């Protein structure tokens, strides 16, 4: 069962420090080219650091001097000490095994998300959007919630026809903003009642609102 | 410094056709130093072919790489519905030790559909908070390319608009877009009619919806 | 000086095996490849294979795969060629060519220094002594000998124990249908000297030690 | 200066038709000859003639008991790893120079000699190794690299790999991927009579 | 494999003339071609390597050129020591030689001298008869000897041998041996040799009677 499991990622403040780990099974880290590759949210892959089996370490220009890749031979774990973190360091970090000309990067970890921002945990503040008067569209706008994972359910999780949940965007402040919309027949808009449930698990908030013109 | 450039930013084509992705290395490198990766959304990358021609273990005969020097290609002969992802070409061995391409996205091609346009005035509770947000809901248009212009009056505006676009629909293969215009309470009361102009391939002329 | 001293001529029988050595001197033996080339009598050159004296590795032509084995002995700095299943088509001159030491291309194949050559004759005919016959007519007349039915090669034909070397034409030997070689040598002599001088031809066949000093008389 | 009239065999080192691979680099002991390094330094063919611990214009004065000429072929991009204190696949697993190095590192482009149009795969390097090479150490073993928990048992499988990879040298490659012939001269100074000397007459 | 073709399989040129031969290749072998010279009875000598470079110790009159598929070997001024067979070898693959080009010295046409030697009594007693036709000091090598017995064109029993070109007068010599059994030899009366050489206006016939 060859696998690579990352851990240690999570919320951190700008200028802080954070250490990632990558436990390996059936792959001996001390005998392999093991590298870290990060993917900025919505952006492409970017190589971060690489360690040789002999112990040579190589870093990307953007992370040179701040990052440090190491390993624990006894624990079969690969590390990445990330220091002086900036807002541009937010990404999903993958630990990977490199074979270069003998097979390239065959094995990747599941990835761990590292979020670097000064915003504190904050519950969502949803606001229904009036239909404003066929096939009238209605929805509720979720605004000013920092922790990204938010699930929106329409009518107690009993509506999937035209239910669209747009991905959250990082606005000028550290908080995020999400919008959910649904398409409903104009005749049914007046009679039927539609509500949306926003469940913010990290913030323990379940604000529910009713949308009616 | 090795720089990899992938010529097609987005390669739109129907399932069953043949996809030909391309990578262009800045300088002529040995053929054994280039690999191709596939990343489905929310997943780690999966190596497809290494050494520019050598298929990875478990990769079906459908995927095939070729090319040498400064021009490499990846060929997907019979595009299955699960082959539509982002493809990166990687160069390894030189300085920097590992380089990645910007990625080529494959999307399902279908008939061009006009975007159903909606506009939503901000709620009273939203206004009471001091900030006003007005959104343009674009529904079920296939060509992702769609420019939306925001203007609080007859004069155009920029620098205060953020837009969200959903992934390609699992059934309709159409994108939905929502551009939000953030305005202060003072700014919202400084104008009367707010218009939303959108230009799209499916529209013969741009369609604008406004409110008082 | 660089030299590749080869083993002597070998007369073999069909189906047998022949071993040809090549004594390298004047250069470091484990420095370049040793190529083996052969030339059928009157045909062109044909490359057979090379052996790396350092590694011991070899590579052969697709037509010589399974019939040629190449071995080297670094102590005496001698390369060996062993050819098995000798058919009648394996009669040739087997050259031992050293590769190129300085300059050129690393992947290239060069034959810089060539051995003297080792003639290998493969036929079922047994060793036989020559049968020397005179050649007489019936303006300068001509007369000669008709060395015939001898095996193997070569046969040396002289005149008057080397005294006569002007006008002597010793032709190449031709292999007739019986596997025996036939040879004719002639010399031009003035017609006035037919009744005054008598000319003899000296046939010296090294194998079988047969020596004939038949003398040609104009009848 | 000792009475020696022989000329040091630099022609057979810099002009050999075939060079060694970097993992199996060829060491030549040069002794009992008069070495003239000024024509080497003043030759314009060499792209790299770095000298550590000595000076190229001073080399014609010192006398060394032994000179070692290590010759091998690497890529253009890996000539930067033939300096003391460097890191990389060549400086860690193929050819290591000590940080106390005294001698010259000479390299020149050999794209006209080592590059074949279809590809020259005669030159190899060690891709996989467990530990860094000690200075002036040569590792020519071809045992299958483990890289995993399961023993190799001499069979190349999933995690078991052949340690040596091959350079793909073609004349159309970039200048950083083209072959470079490297000659590393190590100047040994022991408590023995000097044999390799400059061409000064006295 | 790779096939090497040398168009002038045999070429005559006087001393002091420019000589040119070609080594058209089967494929594109770049400049991976060597040129060898084999003197009569000696091992081949390397003259040109890499299709242009002159081997050390080789006279400067030799020169080679060409690349890709067609190659050229040139002697600026033919000299008497340049007579031999010239082979071209490729090393784009396992080494392969050309057919060879035989160089002969050109000179004025010389008529052949024809002599007939009837079989000796000793050979007749042995059991076989051989009649040999001698062609002495003729040029060019192209001579046709036909053995005629009682005005019948005998064939399938004659073997010819040609000497190499003489180093003094640059001329050849041909001997044709007609092998016949004792019974067949005694079954006829007159044996004749006919030679058709360009040095004679009409063929000359030298014959003899079985008796005398």
């Amino acid at each position: 069962e060859v696998q690579l499991v990352e851990s240690g990622g999570g919320l951190i403040q700008p200028g802080g420090s954070l250490r990632l780990s990558c436990t390996a099974s059936e792959i001996i880290v001390s005998r392999n080219y093991m590298s870290w590759v990060r993917q900025a949210p919505g952006k492409g892959l970017e190589w971060v650091s690489l360690i040789y089996a002999g112990g040579s370490t190589f870093y990307a220009d953007s992370v040179k001097g701040r990052f440090t890749i190491s390993r624990d031979d006894s624990k079969n774990t690969l590390y990445l000490q990330m220091n002086s973190l900036r807002a541009e360091d937010t990404a999903v970090y993958y630990c990977a095994r490199d074979l270069f000309e003998a097979g390239a990067t065959d094995y990747w970890g599941q990835g761990t998300l590292v979020t670097v921002s000064s915003a504190s945990t904050k519950g969502p503040s949803v606001f229904p959007l009036a239909p404003s008067s066929g096939t009238a569209a209605l929805g509720c706008l979720v605004k000013d919630y920092f922790p990204e994972p938010v699930t929106v359910s329409w009518n107690s999780g009993a509506l999937t026809s035209g239910v669209h949940t747009f991905p959250a965007v990082l606005q000028s402040s550290g908080l995020y903003s999400l919008s959910s919309v649904v398409t409903v027949p104009s005749s049914s808009l007046g009679t039927q009642t539609y509500i949306c449930n926003v469940n913010h698990k990290p913030s323990n908030t379940k604000v529910d609102k009713r949308v009616e013109p | 410094e090795i720089v990899l450039t992938q010529s097609p930013g987005t390669l739109s084509l129907s399932p069953g056709e043949r996809a030909t992705l391309s990578c262009r290395v800045s300088q002529s490198v040995s053929s054994n130093s280039l690999a191709w990766y596939q990343q489905k959304p929310g997943q780690p990358p999966r190596l497809l072919i290494y050494g520019a021609s050598s298929r990875a273990t478990g990769i079906p005969d459908r995927f095939s790489g070729s090319g040498s020097g400064t021009d490499f290609t990846l060929t997907i002969n019979r595009l299955e519905p699960e082959d539509f992802a982002v493809y990166y070409c990687q160069q390894y061995g030189s300085s920097p030790p590992i380089t990645f391409g910007q990625g080529t996205r494959l999307e399902i091609k279908r008939t061009v559909a006009a975007p159903s346009v909606f506009i939503f005035p901000p709620s009273d509770e939203q206004l009471k908070s001091g900030t006003a947000s007005v959104v343009c809901l674009l529904n079920n248009f296939y060509p992702r390319e769609a420019k939306v212009q925001w203007k609080v009056d007859n004069a155009l505006q920029s620098g205060n608009s953020q837009e969200s676009v959903t992934e390609q629909d699992s059934k309709d293969s159409t994108y939905s877009l929502s551009s939000t215009l953030t305005l202060s309470k003072a700014d919202y009361e400084k104008h009367k009619v707010y218009a939303c102009e959108v230009t799209h391939q499916g529209l013969s002329s741009p369609v604008t919806k406004s409110f008082n | 000086q660089v030299q590749l001293v080869q083993s002597g001529a070998e007369v073999k029988k069909p189906g047998a095996s022949v071993k040809v050595s090549c004594k390298a001197s004047g250069y470091t033996f484990t420095g370049t490849y040793i190529h083996w080339v052969r030339q059928a009598p009157g045909q062109g050159l044909e490359w057979m294979g090379w052996i790396n004296p350092n590694s011991g590795g070899t590579n052969f032509a697709q037509i010589f795969q399974g019939r040629v084995t190449l071995t080297r002995d670094t102590s005496i700095s001698t390369a060996y060629m062993d050819l098995n299943r000798l058919k009648s088509d394996d009669t040739a001159v087997y050259y031992c060519a050293r590769d190129r030491v300085l300059y050129g291309r690393s992947f290239g194949w060069y034959f810089d220094v060539w051995g003297a050559g080792t003639t290998v004759t493969v036929s079922s005919a047994s060793t036989k002594g020559p049968s020397v016959f005179p050649l007489a007519p019936c303006s300068t007349a001509a007369l000669g000998c008709l060395v015939k039915d001898y095996f193997p090669e070569p046969v040396t034909v002289s005149w008057n124990s080397g005294a006569l070397t002007s006008g002597v034409h010793t032709f190449p030997a031709v292999l007739q249908s019986s596997g025996l070689y036939s040879l004719s040598s002639v010399v031009t002599v003035p017609s006035s000297s037919l009744g005054t001088k008598t000319y003899t031809c000296n046939v010296d066949h090294k194998p079988s030690n047969t020596k004939v000093d038949k003398r040609v008389e104009s009848k | 200066f000792p009475n020696i009239t022989n000329l040091c065999p630099f022609g057979e080192v810099f002009n050999a038709t075939r060079f060694a691979s970097v993992y199996a680099w060829n060491r030549k002991r040069i002794s009992n000859c008069v070495a003239d390094y000024s024509v080497l330094y003043n030759s314009a063919s060499f792209s790299t003639f770095k000298c550590y611990g000595v000076s190229p214009t001073k080399l014609n004065d010192l006398c060394f008991t032994n000179v070692y000429a290590d010759s091998f072929v690497i890529r253009g991009d890996e000539v930067r790893q033939i300096a003391p204190g460097q890191t990389g696949k060549i400086a860690d697993y193929n050819y290591k120079l000590p940080d106390d190095f005294t001698g010259c590192v000479i390299a020149w482009n050999s794209n006209n000699l080592d590059s074949k149009v279809g590809g020259n795969y005669n030159y190899l390097y060690r891709l996989f190794r467990k530990s860094n090479l000690k200075p002036f150490e040569r590792d020519i073993s071809t045992e299958i690299y483990q890289a995993g928990s399961t023993p190799c048992n001499g069979v190349e499988g999933f995690n078991c790999y052949f340690p040596l990879q091959s350079y793909g040298f073609q004349p159309t490659n970039g200048v950083g991927y083209q072959p470079y012939r490297v000659v590393v001269l190590s100047f040994e100074l022991l408590h023995a009579p000097a044999t390799v000397c400059g061409p000064k007459k006295s």
